[PDB]
């Protein structure tokens, strides 16, 4: 989550209906747009932000939220316009001996701004004396491990979260929803619409 | 109001274990510096260890290493101290104590945290170890 | 990739040519049959002063002949006459560096690549091919056009193909209007050896892209034929202007001929 | 480990007299990390002084702390009957946190 991945999507048709009916989603919250209306909208760019958190931390991924994940690992704007999808990955990201590869930022001087990524591993200075790259009293490593296990509770179980953000600028749009098309009618007075030409 | 409340008194046999609790109330429990201090009858004060729950990294005094386990439950606002392989010399009053921030008060950068009181020592739980 | 540095940089002086009656291109995707339509848009005015230069692809002999960066204005008519496909690509933008988003278009041996990114172009962008003696075919092995490519804003790759390595005249029209970069193309076999052929030809629409970037200058890119150790390509450039034109669509919809209203009073009457 | 040694072990004085208690660290410590406590029989310890000289809230003006490096003192300028107790110094600047063995203040 502290090094959450971001991918830019553009110049393609986004099929929202099939994307939303693929897997069983434990969490699906869209803000500023209904899930169905995206099939009708065009946007300049799309951003796919993927990471893994705890179940109890999933609530942190929403506009106007606070917490360790919200403040130090991944921050959303209060006016976020986009969707959030989250699903348990206990059968994927949990190990018998503990899956410690997933990490999260614990100590940070200031909270993250929206869509700001912090990958610093510098020893956090929790006291007046400097740490100088040395961890100890009042000097702690800023990142902490999750250690997911299959026998943990769903709150402690890993959850994969993807945030879809829709950037709409004053530039020619690149991503739109699926175009419908009805059957053809001949030799009859009809209200036709060919490729947007009505 | 900020207060510490220990569990009731315990009577144990040598070689067994004791687990005492300290409930903290007031403020944010996750950043609460909980320390354990014991006092044997007629003896001085001995610091055993402590924890700040958010870091999940307990500290122990070398005398108690491998016998003491300190944990915290953030959902109940409760710290626990477990002492194993008990001896008659472990007969003592066990206090919880958190002077403002334990060992992380002096922080004048990230935030304010310039609070320092003098009323954060639990009254104590008597553990008696006898055959 | 990493640019290759050339100690010697040189460029042939420009020359001038008469545009004759070329640069006519389909203003829209409309189909018209046996009808005259008057459209007001950016065209190369008839008999315009076209700035033309040479493109040397072989050195034989350590002088790097550099193509010159030229302004864009409202759109350009770029024609290239050659036997083998010497001309490979072009570069467009405002500063042509990482400071501003810049475009690179290329039609390599494999496929057509168009990328809008903050490219850092080489002083002499280099496209180098070598003759595979065993395979008896020239094979591209050197591509150093930009030193850097960051914050890529657009990319488009055509299907992979094979480019072959009596002349060919390839005419292109580049127009960036309303955030849309439109490329029109036309390919003809020309028997004239030198000078722009005189005749009429409609440049078919090729592609419209919503890259939406500001562009004011451009430069041409040529191939370099690596040899163990004379037919330099000829490319002409003209600048479009807002003119009124009368286009004559025939039965099939192919633009048979055009009239430039502002050229002469007879054309005004036409 | 830093050890703290108090002196005297017992001090017998009358109300109105001045008390002075000493605490010696086994090595030099920052004065920022030295505290003093009072403990009455059957009561938890009460903080009196922190940072070698800063008085805790609601502690009377008769209490003062001083010293630096290895050597620290607690002074009670005029003893009251409620001051007769055990006093502990503490070093809190690194783990393990250490207390002195205590000084018992008794009525003469
Ligand atoms: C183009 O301009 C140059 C001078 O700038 C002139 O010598 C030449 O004749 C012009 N070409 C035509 C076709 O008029
Ligand atoms: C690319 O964009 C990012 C932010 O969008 C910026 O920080 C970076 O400096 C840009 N790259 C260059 C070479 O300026
Ligand atoms: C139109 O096209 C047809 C075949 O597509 C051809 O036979 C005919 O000659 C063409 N006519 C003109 C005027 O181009």
């Amino acid at each position: 989550v502290y090094a959450w991945n971001r991918k830019r999507i553009s110049n393609c048709v986004a099929d929202y209906s099939v994307l939303y009916n693929s897997a069983s989603f434990s969490t699906f919250k869209c803000y500023g747009v209904s899930p169905t209306k995206l099939n009708d909208l065009c946007f300049t760019n799309v951003y796919a932000d993927s990471f893994v958190i705890r179940g109890d931390e999933v609530r942190q991924i929403a506009p106007g939220q606070t917490g360790n994940i919200a403040d130090y690992n991944y921050k959303l704007p209060d006016d976020f316009t986009g969707c959030v999808i989250a699903w348990n990955s206990n059968n994927l990201d949990s190990k018998v001996g503990g899956n410690y590869n997933y990490l999260y930022r614990l100590f940070r001087k200031s909270n993250l701004k929206p869509f700001e990524r912090d990958i610093s591993t510098e020893i956090y200075q929790a006291g007046s004396t400097p740490c100088n790259g040395v961890k100890g009293f009042n000097c702690y490593f800023p990142l902490q491990s999750y250690g997911f296990q299959p026998t943990y509770g769903v709150g402690y179980q890993p959850y994969r979260v993807v945030v879809l953000s829709f950037e709409l600028l004053h530039a020619p749009a690149t991503v739109c929803g699926p175009k419908k098309s009805t059957n053809l009618v001949k030799n009859k007075c009809v209200n036709f619409n060919f490729n947007g030409l009505t | 109001e900020v207060q510490l409340v220990e569990s009731g008194a315990e009577v144990k046999k040598p070689g067994s274990s004791v687990k005492v609790s300290c409930k903290a109330s007031g403020g944010t429990f996750s950043s609460y510096a909980i320390n354990w201090v014991r006092q044997a009858p007629g003896q001085g004060l001995e610091w055993m260890g402590g924890i700040i729950p958010i870091f999940r990294t307990p500290h122990y005094a070398q005398k108690f290493q491998g016998r003491v386990t300190i944990t915290a439950d953030e959902s109940t606002g409760t710290a626990y101290m477990e002492l194993s392989s008990l001896r008659s010399e472990d007969t003592a009053v066990y206090y919880c104590a958190s002077p403002s921030c334990g060992g992380d008060c002096p922080q004048y950068l990230k935030s304010s945290k310039l609070d320092w009181y003098f009323d954060l020592w639990g009254r104590g739980t008597l553990v008696t170890v006898s055959s | 990739s990493q640019c290759v540095n050339f100690t010697t940089r040189t460029q042939l002086p420009p020359a001038y040519t008469n545009s004759f009656t070329r640069g006519v291109y389909y203003p829209d995707k409309v189909f018209r049959s046996s009808v005259l339509h008057s459209t007001q848009d950016l065209f190369l005015p008839f008999f315009s002063n076209v700035t033309w230069f040479h493109a040397i692809h072989v050195s034989g002999g350590t002088k790097r002949f550099a193509n010159p960066v030229l302004p864009f204005n409202d759109g350009v008519y770029f024609a290239s006459t050659e036997k083998s496909n010497i001309i490979r690509g072009w570069i467009f933008g405002t500063t042509l560096d990482s400071k501003t988003q810049s475009l690179l278009i290329v039609n390599n041996a494999t496929n057509v690549v168009i990328k809008v990114c903050e490219f850092q172009f080489c002083n002499d962008p280099f496209l180098g091919v070598y003759y595979h003696k065993n395979n008896k075919s020239w094979m591209e092995s050197e591509f150093r056009v930009y030193s850097s490519a960051n914050n890529c804003t657009f990319e488009y790759v055509s299907q992979p193909f094979l480019m072959d390595l009596f002349k060919n005249l390839r005419e292109f029209v580049f127009k960036n209007i309303d955030g849309y970069f439109k490329i029109y193309s036309k390919h003809t076999p020309i028997n004239l050896v030198r000078g722009l052929p005189q005749g009429f030809s409609a440049l078919e629409p090729l592609v419209d892209l919503p890259i939406g970037i500001n562009i004011t200058r451009f430069q041409t890119l040529h191939i370099s034929y690596l040899t163990p150790g004379a037919g330099a390509a000829a490319y002409y450039v003209g600048y479009l202007q807002p003119r009124t034109f009368l286009l004559k669509y025939n039965e099939n919809g192919t633009i048979t001929d055009a009239v430039d209203c502002a050229l002469d009073p007879l054309s005004e009457t036409k | 480990v830093i050890w703290m040694t108090q002196s005297p072990g017992t001090l017998s004085l009358s109300p109105g007299e001045r008390a002075t208690l000493s605490c010696r660290a086994s090595q030099s410590v920052s004065s920022t990390y030295l505290a003093w406590y009072q403990q009455k029989p059957g009561q938890a310890p009460r903080l009196l002084i922190y940072g070698a000289s800063s008085r805790a809230t609601g502690i009377p003006d008769r209490f003062s702390g001083s010293g630096s490096g290895t050597d620290f003192t607690l002074t009670i300028s005029r003893l009251e009957p409620e001051d007769f107790a055990v006093y502990y110094c503490q070093h809190y600047g690194s783990s393990p946190l250490t207390f002195g063995q205590g000084t018992r203040l008794e009525i003469k």
